[PDB]
């Protein structure tokens, strides 16, 4: 990255002249650290005294949340078919917040079959995934902030919501 | 589309590199004789 | 002009090419008078006859205006003709100049000398337009010229023309993906008319562009001969009513002679067919003696395309395993008219990418020569394969002794080729590894062999010189035999297996090194090898 | 000596890999080696040292000096990259993720200019010098380095192209789209010339070609796809082609030739976990170089026989093959300790 | 040359100017950890084995083990 | 042959002091045995000597005289005598020059002379060769 700051760009009147300053340290922006699907390594920078920072690149063991019983259970990534805050992002596969990729639920199924007994309420789209294995979840935590993949299942609402998109 | 495409000249570039004269080893005529087909 | 260009620079690069006549040795020799006797001391020539008569006008006016008195010239300016190896090893000279003549070695000499190149249509003209420059190719001293040498030049065809171009879709490269040539065996085809014979002289000229120098009977004896065939690529097309040729290659036959050749022989005329010449002569041979011979004289392929020069090999090999499967272009003639028996071979003359050409051509080589030539590097080895296979026991007996023969000849020309020999040793190999199979095993470790050949002070030698530290000299006196007891008897990359090749040519390894890899280099893979050769003999001395 | 991998009856080396009495008798050849984690790119300049790997995590350039053994800098770049060329020395040119484009000089960052859309492979033109930008879309780009101006882009299918090359000694102009389609450009007449098709056997679902390569002939090309297959092609029945399935097959990245050094007919191809090695006119694997962790690129020196890997690991591997040629100048120990 | 030598467990070391380089010839491309004899460095003292452990050339730089390269070259130390 | 063209004579006083060497020192320990039969017969070839009789009865060309001379020389220099041009043909033979430069260097007269002497030379060794193992 390079800056946080109005003065290398216009505001809402239209101004000019600007050849403003050598930019100072807290104008801090570091490079786009794309995270993606690997081997489990997390830089750890420092800023703001011992403020360190948990940089994720290659994270796996996602602990996605099973919705209507609230279950953040461990998994893998696959990969994410539709994120439009840039839609080479899903050309190239990597792993940001909000971005809705696949997991196979295996341990999801252990804990269906560990606390219900049988096996297969519960909608029939997601029924479809409690069969075959890969259900869509959608990251919620910051791996190039916090440096964590946490995320939440899609079950229904939110399936069809992301469904009709793509 | 503003800052996609903008078609103008730039100043480092300009000469950043030279040409070739000969350059490809081959003729035009091999290249005709090449992929007529 | 080129006088005075070259009289103002010593810079000044002169080509003389001739085609058939009229600018040779001449004018570009004459073209020195003013450097010889203004500017320059050091000339240094290097022809073999008749260029100072061809300079005759230059000799002459040094002789009687700029010096006050054949040799090399003085002025109470040296002119020292040379050879060809000495005038690239030894120029620091002015002016040098070597007409008809081998251009590597005149490259060789561009230091400081006036560059005048000459030469009465070759690859020389191709790496003169290729280096980075006038061209000498000119009319007759003489006003219109002579008819006699036009009817001369239409009846024997003294100059080429290239007459191909782009003219449909079909005529560059469309038709050549798939294009399996045919033959032409009209006897009488250079009977004289103007379409026919003008697709003769076109032909010609294909067959004469990258072929050897400007002989006498390029087109005036081949012409007619016995069976002198030809192909003509470009066969898959259908869009118009023509054709050209883009392979015009010479095959020639001649007795088969399993009374002839032992009858020549008590006739003292021993080297009579080309096959069963080196073949009857090498070991005295009985089989491939007493068949005939079917030879060829000079290959042709693409100058001109891409495609056709990559497909020029493949052709000819289609052409020779189709042999061995008025004016009419038909290969239905030769379907029941391509027979023999055995006389199928060739000779290929002895350069590296002829080398692959031949391995390409699988048929393989016997042996070339003893030494080079005036007018050859080295002779042609003999080619030799055919289809309906039965010379399996022949052709392994002539491998086995063609290359026993070679990694023997360890001074047989004492400046050769190194990966001229890894081709040699290659198609030896492949020669010998593929009729039906080796019915000749190799030396599987006799120890007895082993403790006659090299003995025990020799085996001690060898395993501390490879387990320690010692010197290439301290065990260089079994370097010779070892190499080729190892190549006829593991395994020897194509680093590791041209230095053992150059120990057995006894090349020092400085002196490889120094072309090759480096010193370093070249001795920590003769120390891989030699710790190679110890542990198989080690082997050997610990199963026996 | 370094230990060898088993192979079929050929021997390679690796040095620096995942496990390389050990530390005093170390075999370090390229002192710090080791990046931020993964590594990008990495290709060996045209002259005979000056090797660049570009950065993985606060990403660089990272030039080595072959005549010194280390590293001579890196220049920490702006953002991620993705592809990059060397143009000769000190002049190269680099495109990151987002659609910009670097211009690295012996001081750095000469300039940086964008495309409109985001790109993914850069070629170099040595003939009237224009570099061909691959990208998304209708849209094949130019940045001529004669005058900086741009190129009435060339007009492509429908999702865009994995890889663009044009050939060496007559410029044909590659470019592997994602509808099997190959789409060969003209470098002379700024048209297309053909648009050939890639065929299989199997057809598990629509691959994609995603690498191209040809060869100092001119005859010849290499095809990928995106799913372990390579291809041959030639213009002499340009419909078929040899093919070559991988044991593995995920996407084939890197498909190389040997048409400089000796032990002819031979080319590299490389997936995501493995890169081989095979011959010509049969399609039968000459080596193989199966590494601990997964291959983001790969590249061979010319002249020797070594390959220098870019991985998702610290280092990054080299692999020396004593049989396809020697060690280089500079490494010119390495045939005297293995 | 001079040539360092450390009996270790006895604690010795003593340094020999040995002149009469094809002597000295036996160390030549060995890098640093691989042995050596003591037959081909010397007669006196035969049956003996050196592990090499670097050394100062002529202009004082050391050298650090393997590396590569038997020249100098300019390197990222601490 | 790798690095040792230095003369003919002087080559023949260093084969011949080593010689004199072993035989003023040896008394019947380092006595070598004559060349067996299965040996010669492996180290030549069968066609190579076809070769070397027609050298005896023909000319004696390259295409019998370089693959074999290397042997030739080896058990010339092993192990019954030769002349003095039939020793400077031996040691020729051992330094591989060609037929031209040795001898014409050393004796000077009679080159082709020398040549059919060395020839009959290696008739004479190539008939006791085959006489004794064949």
């Amino acid at each position: 990255g390079i800056s946080r700051d109005s003065r290398h760009k216009r505001s809402a009147t239209g101004a000019k002249r600007a050849q403003f300053r050598k930019k100072r340290k807290f104008e801090l922006g570091r490079q786009p650290a794309n995270t993606k699907i690997g081997a489990k390594r997390i830089h750890s920078v420092r800023t703001r005294g011992g403020n360190k920072k948990y940089r994720a690149l290659r994270i796996e063991t996602g602990n996605f949340s099973w919705a209507s019983e609230g279950i953040s259970k461990k998994t893998r990534i696959a990969g994410v078919v539709y994120h439009p805050s840039n839609n080479e992002l899903v050309r190239t596969n990597t792993l940001t917040k909000a971005a809705i990729v696949q997991i196979d639920a295996t341990p999801f199924r252990q804990w269906f079959e560990a606390h219900y007994g049988q096996t297969l309420k519960i909608e029939s789209s997601v029924e479809s995934q409690f069969s075959a294995g890969r259900l869509y979840a959608c990251i919620s935590s910051r791996p190039g902030q916090s440096g964590r993949c946490d995320g939440y299942i899609l079950e229904g609402e939110e399936l069809a919501f992301y469904l009709r998109r793509l | 589309k503003g800052r996609k495409l903008n078609y103008s000249v730039q100043d480092p570039i300009a000469n950043y590199e030279a040409p070739i004269t000969s350059g490809y080893k081959w003729s035009d005529d091999q290249i005709d004789e090449f992929f007529a087909g | 002009s080129f006088i005075d260009a070259i009289s103002e620079k010593t810079v000044a690069l002169t080509a003389g090419r001739g085609r058939g006549k009229s600018a040779a040795l001449g004018i570009s020799i004459a073209a020195a008078v003013s450097h010889g006797y203004s500017n320059i001391f050091v000339t240094s020539p290097s022809p073999e006859n008749l260029k100072t008569l061809f300079e005759f006008i230059f000799k002459g006016f040094d002789a009687l205006g700029y010096q006050e008195h054949i040799v090399r010239v003085d002025i109470k300016q040296y002119i020292v003709p040379q050879d060809h190896q000495v005038l690239g090893q030894a120029e620091l000279v002015v002016i040098d100049e070597a007409a008809a003549i081998i251009v590597k070695n005149l490259l060789g000499p561009y230091l400081v000398f006036m560059a005048s190149t000459i030469n009465g249509l070759s690859l020389k003209l191709i790496q003169q337009l290729r280096n980075q420059e006038i061209s000498l190719d000119e009319p007759i001293r003489y006003a219109p010229g002579d008819p006699i040498e036009k009817w001369l030049n239409k009846l024997l065809c003294l100059d080429v023309t290239l007459i191909k171009n782009p003219r449909f879709a079909t005529r560059g490269t469309p038709h050549p993906s798939q294009c399996n040539l045919f033959v032409v065996n009209r006897d009488t085809l250079f009977s004289y008319h103007p379409v026919s014979e003008n697709f003769l002289e076109k032909m010609m000229a294909l067959y004469v562009s990258s072929h050897y120098k400007n002989s006498p009977n390029d087109l005036q004896l081949m012409s007619d001969a016995p069976a002198h065939k030809l192909f003509v690529l470009l066969p898959p097309i259908d869009p118009k009513d023509g054709g050209r040729i883009p392979d015009p290659l010479c095959v020639i036959q001649i007795a088969g002679e399993i009374s002839k050749e032992s009858v020549r022989n008590s006739l003292s005329r021993g080297q009579r067919a080309g096959g069963d010449l080196i073949p009857w002569l090498i070991s005295q041979q009985f089989q491939d003696e007493e068949f005939a011979s079917l030879s060829g004289a000079r290959i042709v392929r693409i100058a001109t395309n891409p495609e056709y020069a990559s497909m020029g090999y493949g052709s000819r090999a289609i052409e020779l395993l189709r042999d061995y499967f008025l004016l009419l272009k038909l290969s239905e003639q030769p379907p029941h008219y391509l027979h023999y028996l055995g006389v199928s071979y060739g000779l290929t003359q002895s350069l590296h990418k002829f080398w692959k050409n031949n391995s390409f051509v699988p048929v393989y080589l016997r042996q070339t020569a003893n030494d080079l030539t005036g007018e050859h590097t080295c002779v042609m080895l003999n080619v030799l394969e055919g289809r309906e296979s039965n010379w399996l026991v022949e052709f392994a007996k002539d491998f086995r002794k063609r290359f026993l023969s070679l990694l023997s000849y360890d001074f047989h020309k004492f400046t050769a080729v190194q990966a001229l020999s890894v081709i040699e040793s290659s198609k030896k190999a492949q020669d010998l590894s593929d009729d039906e199979k080796h019915d000749n095993k190799e030396l599987t470790r006799t120890h007895l062999d082993d403790i006659f050949s090299p003995f025990d002070l020799k085996r001690l030698d060898s395993y501390s010189n490879n387990l320690l530290d010692y010197h290439v000299i301290g065990d260089m006196i079994p370097m010779l035999a070892l190499l080729y007891f190892g190549d006829k008897m593991s395994s020897v990359q194509s680093a590791i297996l041209l230095a053992i090749g150059l120990q057995r040519k006894n090349i020092d390894t400085i002196a490889k090194e120094l072309n090759l890899p480096s010193n370093q280099t070249i001795a920590m893979f003769a120390k891989i090898m030699r710790k190679m050769s110890q542990y198989f003999r080690q082997l050997l001395s610990q199963s026996i | 000596v370094l230990k060898s991998t088993s192979a079929n009856d050929v021997s390679v080396y690796q040095v620096s890999g995942t496990n390389v009495l050990e530390y005093q008798n170390r075999v370090e050849l390229i002192q710090d080696f080791e990046f931020s984690e993964a590594s990008n790119k990495i290709k060996v300049s045209r002259d005979g040292q000056y090797c660049m790997a570009t950065g993985t995590y606060k990403p660089q350039i990272h030039v080595y000096d072959f005549a010194n053994l280390s590293l001579k800098f890196d220049r920490h770049t702006d953002a991620e990259n993705v592809d990059f060329t060397i143009l000769s020395w000190t002049k190269s040119v680099h495109l990151q993720n987002d659609r910009s484009i670097q211009f690295q000089n012996k001081g750095g960052l000469h300039y940086t200019t964008r495309i409109p859309k985001f790109g993914r492979s850069l070629v170099y033109n040595k003939v009237n010098c224009d570099l061909y930008v691959g990208a998304s879309g209708n849209e094949l780009y130019r940045l001529n380095l004669e005058k900086g101006r741009f190129l009435n882009p060339f007009k492509l299918d429908t999702e865009g192209v994995n890889h663009v090359s044009i050939n060496e000694v007559n410029g044909l102009l590659a470019a592997g789209t994602e509808t099997n389609v190959v789409e060969f450009w003209d470098p002379r007449s700024r048209s297309r010339v053909s648009k050939l098709y890639l065929e299989n056997n199997i057809d598990n679902r629509p691959f994609q070609v995603t690498t191209t390569s040809f060869r100092n002939d001119g005859l010849t090309f290499a095809c990928g796809t995106s799913n372990g297959y390579s291809y041959i092609y030639d213009l002499r029945t340009s419909e078929p082609s040899i093919i070559k399935d991988q044991g593995y097959g995920f996407d084939i990245k890197k498909i190389i030739w040997l048409d400089n050094v000796g032990t002819e007919n031979k080319i590299v191809t490389c997936d995501k976990r493995i890169a081989k090695i095979w011959d010509r006119l049969d399609g039968k694997a000459y080596a193989s170089m199966e590494p601990s962790v997964d291959i983001n690129d790969i590249e061979h020196v010319p002249g020797t026989g070594m390959f220098f890997t870019a991985n998702e690991s610290i280092p990054m591997h080299t692999y020396y093959i004593p049989s396809l040629g020697p060690s280089p100048r500079w490494c010119s120990f390495l045939d005297s300790i293995t | 040359m001079k040539l360092n030598i450390s009996y270790p467990v006895n604690g010795s070391q003593k340094t020999f100017e040995i002149d009469d380089e094809h002597r000295i010839r036996v160390f030549f491309d060995k890098r640093i950890g691989q042995e050596v004899d003591g037959e081909a460095v010397g007669d006196e003292f035969k049956g003996y084995v050196f592990k090499i452990s670097g050394g100062n050339d002529k202009q004082g730089f050391p050298m650090k083990q393997g590396v590569l390269l038997p020249t100098r070259i300019k390197l990222l130390l601490t």
